[PDB]
DNA sequence: CTGGAGAATCCCGGTGCCGAGGCCGCTCAATTGGTCGTAGACAGCTCTAGCACCGCTTAAACGCACGTACGCGCTGTCCCCCGCGTTTTAACCGCCAAGGGGATTACTCCCTAGTCTCCAGGCACGTGTCAGATATATACATCCTGT
DNA sequence: ACAGGATGTATATATCTGACACGTGCCTGGAGACTAGGGAGTAATCCCCTTGGCGGTTAAAACGCGGGGGACAGCGCGTACGTGCGTTTAAGCGGTGCTAGAGCTGTCTACGACCAATTGAGCGGCCTCGGCACCGGGATTCTCCAG
């Protein structure tokens, strides 16, 4: 078979997905997660798809920036694989 | 009978999707605990912000969350988004 | 400052306890600070919801935004009793 | 015989003061009647929350007079209030006795 | 009698009326000084012109005439004073500036 | 929205350049957001020094507090120049 | 009168003691100068903003309340000096 | 006489146990006036304003170094470095 | 470590769509021109506290001498996630189909600002006293030094 | 690692002072009650678009088959910061000296809120087409198995 080298696919996605801006989580399952968690609060809630698309935009963008700071912490901790406790530090500093 | 009766939709956020999002965030190498931990942290954040959004919604006594609800909710924690 | 009111409530919680003036000042900025947070967020609540009236419904929403969980629920309790006695007085 | 809105609502905190700052604080065209009562209730409840814990702090240091230290301990020891007020600075308060575990011997 | 728009008095296109109206209706002070809408709208228009010019140029950098959010992102975040002004807001459909740490580059 | 004004300034700066709808919405949110920020700081400026009117003084001080360096200074230059023109016009 | 060497007024022992109050266990020699530089710029920002408030108010005397307002501007409210 | 490390731990205990300010009032006040020189002529200062500046200054250092310490301890070391402070400056903005 | 081979995207050439941009009514938001009450700069003068001055001790900062104790690189280990194609489903995409509920108008309540008056709760400000600052000696806690 | 000596720090006890607590003089901020104007809820309606249904294609998730690579520990070197005590300084102690300028009171002026009337710029909807997605293929660009 044909195989790319370890790390190349990462950077190719870095430059590509930094050039593009579309949402990467599956639309319908994430939207149903929103609806499902939302079920417990008010009866017969209906959700606009595009509003959830905006929710995914802010959500994924939020995760993106939070992972950027987490990554600066890992590199700051002289490592290249971020770990959960790094995110926990980020959340602690943020609040 | 393709009903979606409320189960494991947090697993919709999948491993290669988390990896690709991280690539857009610039993350280079990803541990296995990051994926489920990311699902949990994302769930917590959305529960907080969306919960406040629902509080706006019940004051408005509505059953459809509009985009402005999301805008006001994100602003309440200072995370205003441009373009809505 | 909130000298006499922190004094009266303090005497309700600990009748044999005093307080230094600087700590009372801390209480003054503390109450005024939280107060400013609540009034500002309530302003955003009324205006963002195209309303020009801040009531206990809007304040209730504000409490739900700022106070976490059970603290907010006991705020609902205290507000409920307080408003109750007031509406009966 | 007149009587304060606090005591008629069974409150200690000044309904008039909070209402006055709200009126002259430029927040809305009009402010509902339950808003000052409810807000004062929130303030009195929070004040009870801090004064109880602070009283305990005074008890631990064998004192009857509150100093800033008791306020710092009172706020920073209540996890919900501490987390809610984590970015607040108290003059002459110090910090919580809090040493990270690895720093301890 | 004939009238000339108060925006034109400063030779500006931005609405002195709308900004002035939103300031009055925004519950900030009891009275609004005469220099507040003209001066404030002038400063906001000035900053706006900076951002729009940079976005226009950046859009031209792909030989495209329609400005997209990505160039709003690239344009705003490469100016230190605006980046400091806008550090906690995120641009939808814009992405993030390319920023890969030196130790991460091959 | 601010659409036609972004269009006017856009044609004054780049007559042959257009803008996407989403970018126009972003600009609308930007102007409204930063507008609320600056007006808020001007309001608390009025609070601090016990002023009840937001004049050129408050706006200038608000810009000098909020905007860094060259943007702030030249913003005062353009604004102040414009106000002088307003005294003329 | 021209004041000089006031960067030394934030003394190194004070920096160590504060670091102990801050929980620092070991303190590099680079920490002290890093503290004077970063802390200096920060304090310049806060005090600078306070002076901007003073220049607005047409006053010649900076009050403690002015410092309080300056701290609130950066979201770093200080309790125990009024307000 | 103490061996290396004991007195530092004691300073942790006493100064985290006490609340007084650690900086001399007058040199700090002169620093305030000297930096203040450059903006308006004939400026006057309150002593208590200098006191509030000392309070804010020392407490800001204490809390900021606690967060710094969380970064250092997080980074598996026991000696803080300027880089941690730089990270604090970026994350806070 | 440089390099030719291969794949992806850009670019160069070729094709058409629809959203963007220009057009066309339609208000309403921005303008002027007053009027009215009041926010605030200013005039005059002050008295808190700000400037400015004096002298010795030692608190506090600083310097010197000593030892110990800290980051960090390297090599190595290993485990676990990367890489890729294939299979599989309902995501996606394209389409049919109802009516929930958002948004509006249509009414009317009822809800809160605003004022004047009034007065007692509460403010400023003095004064005594006991908590605490201070004094003084000591057991207990803690490190260390030998064991 | 094991424990008592020795010193710091809290503790016991005792006394002395000033800040804390309490008293008085005085008023002004809050409450009553009523007016007065007008914000927002409510009822019922219309109809957008979400929901609810089918159906085709395949995007994309999940799984299987390698094997490269990164967190992490040990370890060893080497460097540098704290502690101590004594010296030195100028802040501290405390004490001095008079009025600057901050704060108040009394002017007087000017301006923004507001209303009504005006009106042309801006708003929403409705076309119309070429920028750009799509398309296909070569140049460039980016990556990868080999000398």
């Amino acid at each position: 078979p044909h195989r790319y080298r370890p790390g190349t696919v990462a950077l190719r996605e870095i430059r590509r997905y930094q050039k593009s801006t579309e949402l990467l989580i599956r639309k319908l399952p994430f939207q149903r997660l929103v609806r499902e968690i939302a079920q417990d609060f008010k009866t017969d809630l209906r959700f606009q798809s595009s509003a959830v698309m905006a929710l995914q935009e802010a959500s994924e963008a939020y995760l993106v920036a939070l992972f950027e700071d987490t990554n600066l912490c890992a590199i700051h901790a002289k490592r290249v694989t971020i770990m959960p406790k790094d995110i926990q530090l980020a959340r602690r500093i943020r609040g | 009978r393709h009903r979606k009766v409320l189960r494991d939709n947090i697993q919709g956020i999948t491993k290669p999707a988390i990896r690709r999002l991280a690539r857009r965030g610039g993350v280079k190498r990803i541990s296995g605990l990051i994926y489920e931990e990311t699902r949990g942290v994302l769930k917590v954040f959305l529960e907080n912000v969306i919960r406040d959004a629902v509080t706006y919604t019940e004051h408005a006594k509505r059953k459809t969350v509009t985009a402005m609800d999301v805008v006001y909710a994100l602003k309440r924690q200072g995370r205003t988004l441009y373009g809505f | 400052s909130y000298a006499i009111y922190v004094y009266k409530v303090l005497k309700q919680v600990h009748p044999d306890t005093g307080i230094s003036s600087k700590a009372m000042s801390i209480m003054n900025s503390f109450v005024n600070d939280v107060f400013e947070r609540i009034a500002g967020e309530a302003s955003r609540l009324a205006h963002y919801n195209k309303r020009s009236t801040i009531t206990s419904r809007e304040i209730q929403t504000a409490v739900r935004l700022l106070l976490p969980g059970e603290l907010a629920k006991h705020a609902v309790s205290e507000g409920t009793k307080a408003v109750t006695k007031y509406t009966s007085a | 015989k007149a009587k304060t809105r606090s005591s008629r609502a069974g409150l200690q905190f000044p309904v008039g003061r909070v209402h006055r700052l709200l009126r002259k604080g430029n927040y809305a065209e009009r402010v509902g009647a339950g808003a000052p009562v409810y807000l004062a209730a929130v303030l009195e409840y929070l004040t009870a929350e801090i004064l109880e814990l602070a009283g305990n702090a005074a008890r631990d240091n064998k004192k009857t007079r509150i100093i800033p230290r008791h306020l710092q301990l009172a706020v920073r020891n209540d996890e919900e209030l501490n987390k809610l007020l984590g970015r607040v600075t108290i003059a002459q308060g110090g910090v919580l006795p809090n040493i990270q575990s690895v720093l301890l011997p």
